[PDB]
């Protein structure tokens, strides 16, 4: 089964591998991302939804009256997207939102409602998104690209020991909002923990713990133990746990029931433990000198003194112990502590902490935060409130606050927004935890802690920061009494809100104009993720690690595909079957396997959960029921691959292409090319330029009509139907009945794009590619766009190449091009640029856009019509006038002179001068395109009449196409129910239809249905006529223009480029080059029937480079080539068409248990004709990206065109007719022109303008400027010792004013010979350091 | 407006082993140089600017040529001599 | 603010949260007036373009187009066109050159007869990159440049630019002629060494004609001088390649300094006796009489500089580029893809080596070993197995059997299209040749460890996901650290030129 644009010509696939997953919708990033911003959410948690819900209630100071969100509502746009793109403004839509203002009174219990107030009010535009993906931004085609940034939460580091010269590491935390403050917890060579706030000065970790009312012993209590020895009346004998022994040494005699478990210099070990526990040994006698170096936990008083013995978090010593004797208490409490583990930081910490109460750790941290300014309790507490405790400030978001529970190995994914005591606490244990030696850190490149953020997101986030401006002016105009008339229109003004959303669109550093050069620069453009932006990295301070390949990108970042340059790594693309999850991290889609079985349930598997499994390679053989046929297969399991068993596997891939992007998935013999090559190729692809005629690459992977489809540059029928009307620029589909709707006409009209200028001054055009009367279905192709050949995507042209050295001319990547393919039109483009004229209102009057010019000749007026405006089909050069204006030159003193002038000249040459638009020099082209925009008010001339009805008639047809279908069955309708009933048989029919309609009949209900038909047939004419009427007004609306602009002209020329030496050529294996030569047709080499070929590349250009791919396609081609000439052959000489169908079944069933099935049993002779005459140029063949063809089963394909197995043959010279003497590989390969054109690249200068300050030539070739000659050229020259040289080419050819003149006038006399003077720079610089207060002088 | 400004400021102090020890690329290119490898405007040439152009290109006396320096500055932009040769 | 804005505290902005740049701004940095507008500039008189490759220029000459060459040199046509009395007056010279008629562009060809014009490739790096060259002008709108200053220039021909200066005054004129003309710039200043040796398709072409094969068309005959010989050649009567006695005169440079010649008949090919044709007196035969690849070409430019000077070897220069591009030309030498022939033990040593993978693996769950030292030997085995697997297919590409004269078997080295490329030294190693078509081997992951298991599929065969994927993390790694190291670089060559800027003998 085939559809009908694929049976046309079907692509022979050497693919062997079953596909059990289609390859998605390639656009659906941007799609989903802004239908989540923009549909109606019911909670609050995505879009406009959540963010109004995230301001609203706005509640006054005073707390009597407040604002209250309802709902909103979106509103039809005025114009259509192609209308806005003609029209030059912004495709979006209103925002209505449904406010509600109630009033509270006063001394009442809650709030009494003293009166409320609804209205609807008007927040602004918001701009829409295509079908595409794209925004139509003043009429441009914009594209906003996705970000891939750091994930909220808690991230846990440590330096590899290189700050310190000593090795060490020290580690650190970070706590970072969706929006809000930074939090940083570091430890110090010294094991101090410290706490940073938004990257300010270093501040004590103690200092965070009493700012949140909390004391010393509990501080204690939280972070260390307890340890409790007991007075017994004779040397304090204590009950002692086993497990605190543990890597220790006893410095004393251990005993306890008449046994001395550890000696004094015995250390304790792992049997003595098992002892002690088995023994259940508590009682334990020490010494006095054992409590010399503990630490006391709490405070302890004297009863009978009443004093305090010691403070918390103290050392203790024999006097001490002695007072506590004596003091009655029985119980001291010590830290349990250690070296290796159990390590002391709280108490060190709190010894260095300055503070030792709550109040003035608020005070300091508000000096940390805000120094230079008197400190107050109640705004240190506001602030420190403020900075992490509040909803307005600080915003965890759900993301952030699951990344922070799954961080800490909570139980809950859900919680609050904001920190807590318990959050700090936690990232303090583990971070000491991570000290103490146990414990990992964070892997921060890791794709499960970086996220995807798409376009729906940071509209949200630019619109919330718009509504917060609104929400802070209308409290700021709530507080005074008016609220008896207020309304809430009144109180709300939508420019700021506006304005962020115009700004967000048109200004960021993710949106940018469209690359437009091919259908793939489209598609890759949408793709695109960068690390860059505002929240992303910058190229200087980005790193080296974050440019890398990690494992965890297998499946969602291509490996391949990314800009070589400054950003290396920070641009990825996305792969093909990738997509993310609901909070923003990428997965992808895994067949399961269950007992040995692979399934055909699919699941998507993210980055963290990936690596808990074992996954199997897509190259693995399998049995017909799903079976493993070997035992032992690679898979990767932890990051990294190996061999496993045939039951340990639990996941498989699901293709052979799930690694790669979309753009690498286009070359063929990828898996036979070097990486960097196929980086250059991938990179190259995408800036090839369209050509005339689109030519199918003929060696393909049969990805190229998902891209030609995706991409949206070609017409998809909407509806299944008959062709009903086909043209050159339109198409009318006639539904067929069952897809049709009730009570309505079934057709569908489709109008081409024709010759329209593109972003990168290129043509875009369609054509159609369906017959009169034939059969569509859903989803068919009815047009090509650009660079698109029946549906298939076709960037370049299908060439004969030979691998040879020729005579130096294809030296160092050089090419050497036939004078056929030049005569063949084979590689020219075509370009369209456009020209403005503006014309303004000044003080002395408006500029007129004119034909009569007063100082110009007749013949210079020749191609301008009577409104002043070139026609369309002129062919003009540099210098020619295209608008004719002219500008008034004020009031002059009628002198005697100026009324002579007057008198004999005339009137209008002594009133206004020439300002028209000519074609700047060196342009050349035809004219295709005028437009006019007129403001309101204005009155329109001629051109712009003319232009409005053209625009006129287009709808006029297509409403009256609809109208005649609609009419036609109401009046055979009306015929119908006329025969039943007084049947006039021929008298009837004689008539026209109208006629019909006056004619009476018997009081039965024939009448009655007459009058209802006639009814009818008058409310569809007067439907028609208000269709009519709206297209009109919408059509002839004025245009909203710039301030002081009256009236503006754009005109569009196009021309065409040829192939010559200079111009830039790639295939897509990274092999570029540029053409040296144009051959005449008899210098080419030739073969033994004489044909010569296209292209001559040098072979000495593949081994170094080992990109072995295109020899493997040139043998491929020129076995397809084959197959096309036995087709062709056999077409010439009339053949039966059992014959064709004989051979071509025979070519699509050769491989070796390719998945493909082709029966032409089940085809038509017609359609078995018509794919004959479409395959008669070569068969198109397929090679997927890692399961293409191999060399067995080219060899079988060159057999079976009869063609040589190692793909070589003799050729002989053109200009002496002798054999070379080795053979030489000949076939065909798919070469691209790209956007390097040496039109646009030539430049040359004599002399010019040059810059007012500094006196110098300026720069570009749009200012005809010169060339740059820097320090290293001036090093080169004083290496040379070329004195003369560098001082002419410093004073007289750049800024040596006088120097300059005379250097030309002693040229033009025949004197080689300057007088070089001071530059003017330095006099400058001169000016600018006295101008700092400082005398510089030029002495003597 | 005003803002804070406290970043550090690269100078030439940095040695040579530093920058290659350094993973971070520079933030402007020490070498005159590209990525690849305050607006003024621009002098305009007038009427009297072109006459002056060709009183120069032409063979003149020094008497002649202040005479010409004179007659061209006497020059309006309508192309007529404002004042008699008196 | 209005002295240094920004140094002490906050900085003012402008409206779009800018800072405001002040008279010091104005005066340092990157953009002030120092490095932008005084240490260089931009001048005029001066043009760019893309290069291509002229393969019949001398070396010095170079390819000019004539539309950059109209605009350059206006002020010349003007003053040659009024001193022939084409023009009375300078608007009759601007209105004739902005026609274009056919007399200006005789005075274009009479005006660049003898004036250099300096040629520059970005970036500098040291003073070869500025030279000089007379004009031809051309058609079209390319620069051509001569095949021989491309490593100079370090230049190819994939889209590249140069820009075009020229020298006004005499002074200029004449030091670029003879200062900084390419014919004079010969040598490296850097170490001494002939900077101007050929590469690629002339070694090609010169190692394939000076090769000999065991059982050739016309072996064996005696020739009475090179002449014969072409004429042999030529005629289809003998191969290039045959050996035979040709009989050769030689000249030798005497104490006093004459030239003395002698004559005997010497065992030789016909591709040698007809290279010695373009040698110029002085040399002896034996330079010629053996495969010539690149080394063997430098060190014969050499000998002729050294003995004769500087004109003959720049003569010499030009007839190899010659002969090498005509005779790689004639040869026909293509790349297919059973050049890469793979030796047929390959399998055989990946699968002894995975056996004792296998084996140590179970010796180490045996418990009998720690991981490091099975992993140590796990890398030995791999490295061993490639090597063997290098060897084995450099030994079988290299060699390649031959019938006798009499009916015989014998061995001779290959003549396989890459073996020749990579023993010549046109292009190509043996690490590229062990990765087309041997294996890739041992692998690295980006902190630098080596992955136990190496790729064991080559270029021809081709890779599967998971071979690749581990390719790509070399490539990038090394991609962007190419990427960097320039920046830093350019800091070294700074700091050098400026600690020794003023040191003059
Ligand atoms: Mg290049």
């Amino acid at each position: 089964v085939y559809s009908y644009t694929e049976k046309k010509r079907i692509r022979k696939d050497f693919g062997k591998r079953p596909q059990v997953l289609d390859v998605p919708y390639l656009l659906s990033i941007q799609l989903d991302s802004f239908q989540k911003f923009i549909e109606q959410d019911p909670e609050g948690q995505y879009g406009l939804e959540a963010a109004f819900r995230s301001v609203f209630p706005i509640q006054s100071y005073s707390g009597n009256s407040e604002l209250q969100y309802v709902s909103y509502r979106l509103g039809e746009p005025v114009f259509d997207v192609q209308e806005c793109q003609i029209r030059g403004v912004t495709y979006s839509a209103p925002l209505r939102v449904k406010l509600r203002l109630v009033i509270y009174e006063r001394e009442a219990p809650e709030g009494t409602v003293k009166d409320i107030k609804e209205q609807e009010v008007y927040m602004g535009e918001i701009p829409l998104m295509t079908d595409n993906g794209t925004f139509v931004i003043n009429g441009t085609e914009r594209v906003i690209v996705s970000q891939l940034h750091r994930s909220p939460g808690v991230f846990f580091d440590s330096d590899k020991g290189k700050t310190h010269s000593s090795g060490k590491v020290l580690y650190n935390a970070r706590i970072i909002p969706y929006r809000g403050s930074w939090l940083d917890f570091e430890f110090d060579p010294k094991d101090n923990l410290f706490v940073r706030i938004d990257r300010r000065r270093k501040l004590p970790a103690t200092i965070i713990l009493r700012a949140l009312n909390y004391t010393t012993e509990q501080i204690l209590d939280l972070f260390f133990e307890k340890v409790i020895f007991e007075i017994r009346d004779n040397k304090l004998q204590m009950e002692l746990v086993p497990e605190r022994l543990r890597g220790e040494t006893a410095s004393f005699d251990i005993e306890a029931n008449g046994k001395v478990y550890v000696e004094k210099g015995r250390r304790i070990t792992a049997r003595h433990i098992r002892q002690l526990e088995k023994d259940d040994v508590k009682l334990i006698e020490v010494p006095v000198e054992y409590i010399a170096g503990k630490v006391v936990a709490k405070d302890y008083i004297d009863e009978s003194t009443g004093e305090l013995i010691c403070a918390a978090n103290m050392e203790l010593s024999l006097d001490l112990l002695a007072k506590l004797s004596q003091s009655g208490h029985k119980r001291i409490e010590t830290l349990f502590t250690n070296d290796l583990d159990h390590g002391p930081y709280i108490s060190e910490t709190l010894r260095v902490d300055p503070t030792n109460d709550r109040l003035s750790a608020l005070v300091e941290i508000y000096r940390m935060m805000r120094p230079g300014e008197p400190p107050t309790r109640e705004a240190a507490e506001s602030l420190f409130e403020n900075l992490f405790f509040s909803e307005d400030r600080y915003d965890l978001s759900a993301v952030g606050r699951m990344k922070f529970n799954r961080s800490l190995l909570r139980e809950e994914i859900e919680g609050s927004g904001i920190l807590s005591k318990d959050d700090i606490i936690d990232v303090m244990k583990k971070l000491i935890d991570i000290r103490n030696g146990k414990g990992e850190v964070d892997d921060i490149d890791h794709l499960g802690n970086r996220r995807i953020r798409s376009v729906g997101e940071m509209a949200e986030n630019q619109f919330r920061v718009g509504l917060v401006r609104v929400e802070r002016a209308v409290k700021e105009r709530l507080s005074l009494g008016d609220l008896d008339t207020l309304m809430p229109q009144d109180m709300i003004n939508a420019k700021p809100i506006s304005a962020a959303v115009k700004e967000f669109f048109g200004s960021s550093q993710l949106s940018q104009f469209m690359d437009q050069n091919n259908p793939l620069s489209e598609i890759t453009h949408k793709r695109r993720i960068s690390a860059l932006g505002p929240g992303g990295l910058t190229r200087e301070r980005a790193g080296f690690e974050v440019r890398d390949v990690h494992p965890t990108h297998y499946g969602r970042v291509c490996p391949i595909e990314t800009p070589e340059g400054p950003n290396i790594g920070l641009i990825n693309s996305l792969s093909v079957y990738a997509q993310t999850n609901e909070y923003g991290f990428l997965e992808t889609p895994y067949r399961k396997v269950t007992d040995g079985v692979v399934t055909d349930e699919i699941h998507y598997l993210s980055a963290i959960e990936e690596g808990n499994y074992v996954i199997a390679q897509a190259n693995s053989n399998l049995d017909e029921e799903g079976h493993f046929v070997e035992d032992l297969v690679t898979c990767r399991s932890k990051g990294e691959s190996s061999l496993f068993s045939r039951d340990q596997v639990d996941y498989m891939d699901v293709s052979t292409q799930q690694v790669v992007s979309v753009g690498a998935s286009l070359i063929p013999f990828l898996e036979h090319d070097d990486a960097n090559r196929a980086l250059m190729g991938a990179n190259m692809q995408r800036q090839a330029v369209p050509t005339l005629r689109a030519d199918k690459p003929l060696v393909g992977t049969g990805m190229e009509r998902a891209v030609a489809v995706d991409s949206g540059v070609t017409a998809v029928a909407k509806r299944g139907g008959v062709v009903q009307y086909v043209d050159a620029s339109r198409i009318v589909i006639k539904v067929n009945e069952d897809e049709m709707y009730p009570g309505e006409a079934g057709i569908d009209i489709y109008n081409l794009t024709k010759y329209t200028r593109s972003n990168q001054n290129t043509c875009i055009n369609q054509m159609p590619c369906v017959s009169l009367g034939e059969p569509v279905e859903r989803g068919d192709v009815l047009a090509d766009g650009p660079s698109t050949d029946l549906g298939e995507l076709a960037l370049g042209q299908n060439m004969r190449v030979a691998f040879m050295p020729w005579n130096g001319y294809n030296f160092e990547d050089s090419i050497l091009v036939s004078e056929r393919v030049v005569q063949e039109d084979r590689f020219t483009t075509i370009h369209i640029q456009e020209l403005a004229c503006v014309s303004r209102d000044t003080k002395l009057g408006p500029e007129e856009i004119t034909a009569d010019i007063p100082n110009v000749g007749e013949a210079a007026l020749s191609k301008l019509d009577e409104s002043g405006i070139v026609y369309i089909g002129a062919e003009v050069t540099g210098g020619d006038i295209l608008v004719g204006k002219v500008t008034p030159k004020g009031e002059t003193q009628l002198t005697p002179e100026e009324k002579l002038l007057r008198a004999i000249f005339g009137e209008k040459a002594s009133d206004v001068k020439d300002s028209s638009l000519r074609v700047p020099n060196g342009v050349s082209g035809t004219v295709i395109d005028v437009q006019v925009f007129t403001r309101d008010g204005v009155e329109k001339d001629k051109r712009a009449l003319e232009i409005e009805e053209m625009q006129l008639k287009q709808a006029k047809k297509d409403l009256s196409e609809e109208l005649q279908i609609l009419e036609a069955g109401l009046f055979s309708r009306i015929r119908a129910v006329l025969v039943a009933g007084g049947v006039e048989a021929e008298k009837l029919d004689k008539l026209p239809r109208d006629r019909w309609l006056e004619l009476g009949l018997t009081d039965e209900e024939k009448q009655n249905q007459l009058e209802q038909l006639a009814e009818q047939y008058d409310e569809l004419k007067h439907e028609f006529e208000k269709k009519l009427e709206a297209k009109r007004r919408k059509i002839t609306q004025g245009d909203d223009l710039a301030p002081g602009v009256l009236k503006i002209v754009k005109v569009y020329l196009a021309v065409k480029r040829r192939i010559q030496p200079g111009d830039k050529m790639a295939g897509r294996h990274g092999n570029k080059g540029v053409i040296s030569k144009i051959n005449p047709i008899e210098d080419m080499p030739y073969d033994e029937n004489g044909t010569p070929v296209d292209i001559v590349l040098n072979p000495l250009g593949v081994p170094s480079r080992m990109n072995i791919g295109q020899i493997l396609e040139t043998h491929l081609g020129m076995a397809a080539k084959g197959i096309g000439d036995k087709i062709n052959a056999m077409l010439k000489q009339q053949q039966e068409v059992a014959k064709l169908r004989e051979f071509i079944q025979r070519a699509y069933d050769l491989g070796a248990d390719v998945r493909q099935k082709v029966d032409l049993s089940t085809f038509s002779d017609e359609e078995v004709m018509r794919l004959a005459e479409n395959l008669r140029k070569g068969m198109p063949i397929a090679t997927p990206v890692f399961d293409g063809a191999k060399e067995a089963e080219i060899k079988e394909l060159l057999k079976l065109g009869d063609l040589p197995t190692s793909g070589q043959i003799r050729l002989y010279d053109g200009r002496t007719g002798e054999q070379f003497e080795r053979p030489v590989t000949v076939g065909y390969m798919y070469m691209l022109k790209l956007n390097h054109l040496v039109d646009d690249k030539m430049h040359a200068r004599s002399t010019g303008s040059y810059s007012l300050v500094t006196q110098q030539p300026l720069g570009g070739k749009a200012q005809f400027g010169g060339q740059r000659f820097g320090e290293m050229e001036v090093w080169a020259l004083e290496a040379y010792g070329a004195a003369y040289t560098l001082q002419e080419m410093l004073t007289v050819k750049s800024d040596d004013v006088n120097g300059r003149t005379k250097m030309y006038k002693n040229i033009v006399d025949g004197n080689h010979q300057m007088e070089p003077g001071m530059p003017e720079s330095f006099n400058v610089l001169l000016k600018e350091i006295r101008s700092l207060g400082i005398n510089i002088e030029l002495e003597d | 407006e005003e803002i804070d400004t406290r970043e550090t400021q690269d100078s030439e102090t940095l040695d040579t082993a530093d920058a290659l020890e350094q993973k971070e690329m520079p933030e402007e290119l020490p070498l005159d140089a590209s990525w690849d490898t305050v607006y003024q405007g621009e002098t305009t040439q007038t009427l009297q600017d072109y006459l002056m152009w060709q009183v120069e290109l032409t063979p003149f006396s020094d008497t002649d040529r202040a005479i010409a320096t004179s007659i061209v500055d006497a020059v309006d932009e309508t192309g007529y001599l404002t004042v008699p040769l008196e | 603010a209005l002295l240094d804005n920004g140094r002490r505290g906050r900085a003012i902005t402008g409206s779009n949260k800018r800072p405001l740049k002040s008279l010091a701004d104005m005066i340092k940095g990157k953009q002030g007036r120092f490095r932008q507008n005084l240490l260089g500039k931009r001048v005029d008189y001066s043009g760019r373009s893309v290069i291509t490759v002229g393969p019949y220029l001398r070396l010095h000459q170079c390819g000019l187009p004539k539309k950059m060459a109209l605009e350059l040199f206006k002020p010349f046509i003007y003053g040659k066109l009024e001193l022939r009395g084409l023009a009375t007056t300078i608007k009759a010279a601007k209105k004739m050159v902005e026609r274009e008629e056919a007399v200006v562009w005789d005075i274009l060809d009479e005006v660049i007869r003898e004036h250099p014009v300096l040629l520059n490739r970005a970036p500098t790096l040291h003073r070869l990159g500025i030279q000089a060259f007379e004009p031809v002008l051309i058609e079209g709108k390319a620069i051509q440049l001569h095949p021989l200053v491309c490593a100079a220039y370090n230049a190819d021909f994939d889209g590249d630019q140069m820009a075009v200066h020229v020298p006004l005054t005499l002074e200029a004129q004449l030091e670029a002629r003879a200062l900084m003309m390419s014919t004079n710039n010969i040598l490296s200043p850097a170490n001494g060494e002939p900077i101007i040796v050929p590469s690629q398709d002339v070694v090609l072409g010169l190692y394939y004609m000076t090769r000999d094969c065991v059982n050739a068309k016309g072996e064996g005959m005696v020739l009475t001088g090179p002449k014969e010989a072409e004429r042999l050649y030529r005629s289809g009567l003998a191969s290039l390649h045959a050996r035979v006695k040709v009989r050769i005169t030689e000249y030798e440079k005497d104490a006093n300094g004459e030239l003395v010649a002698k004559t005997s008949l010497k065992d030789t090919t016909v591709g040698r006796a007809i290279l010695w044709m373009i040698v110029p007196k002085g040399l002896p035969y034996s330079i010629v009489n053996q495969a010539l690849g690149k080394k063997a070409i430098s060190k014969m430019l050499n000998t002729c500089y050294r003995i004769l000077g500087l004109k003959p070897t720049v003569i010499f220069a030009d007839q190899i580029m010659y002969t090498g591009f005509a005779y790689a030309a004639r040869s026909g030498a293509s790349v297919g893809i059973d050049d890469m022939v793979i030796p047929e033990k390959k399998h055989e040593i990946i699968s002894e080596a995975e056996a004792e993978v296998a084996e140590i693996q179970e010796q180490f769950q045996s418990g009998l070993v720690t991981a490091g030292e099975r992993y140590n030997k796990v890398i030995d085995i791999w490295a061993a197995a490639n090597d063997r697997v290098s060897k084995a297919m450099m030994d079988n590409l290299q060699t390649e059997t031959v019938i006798n004269r009499d009916g015989q078997e014998e061995k001779q080295v290959s003549f396989n299209s890459i073996y020749m490329m990579a023993d010549s030294g046109a292009r190509g190693s043996a690490a590229q040749i062990r990765q087309l078509a041997g294996m890739r081997g041992l692998m690295a992951k980006p902190d630098g460890s080596i992955i136990e298991t190496p790729i064991t599929a080559n270029f021809r065969e081709g890779l599967n996901v998971l071979q690749y994927f581990i390719s790509t993390h070399g490539a990038r790694k090394g991609l962007a650290d190419t990427a960097l190291k320039t920046a830093n670089s350019g800091y070294l060559t700074r700091r050098l030129v400026d600690v020794a800027q003023d040191l003059v003998v």
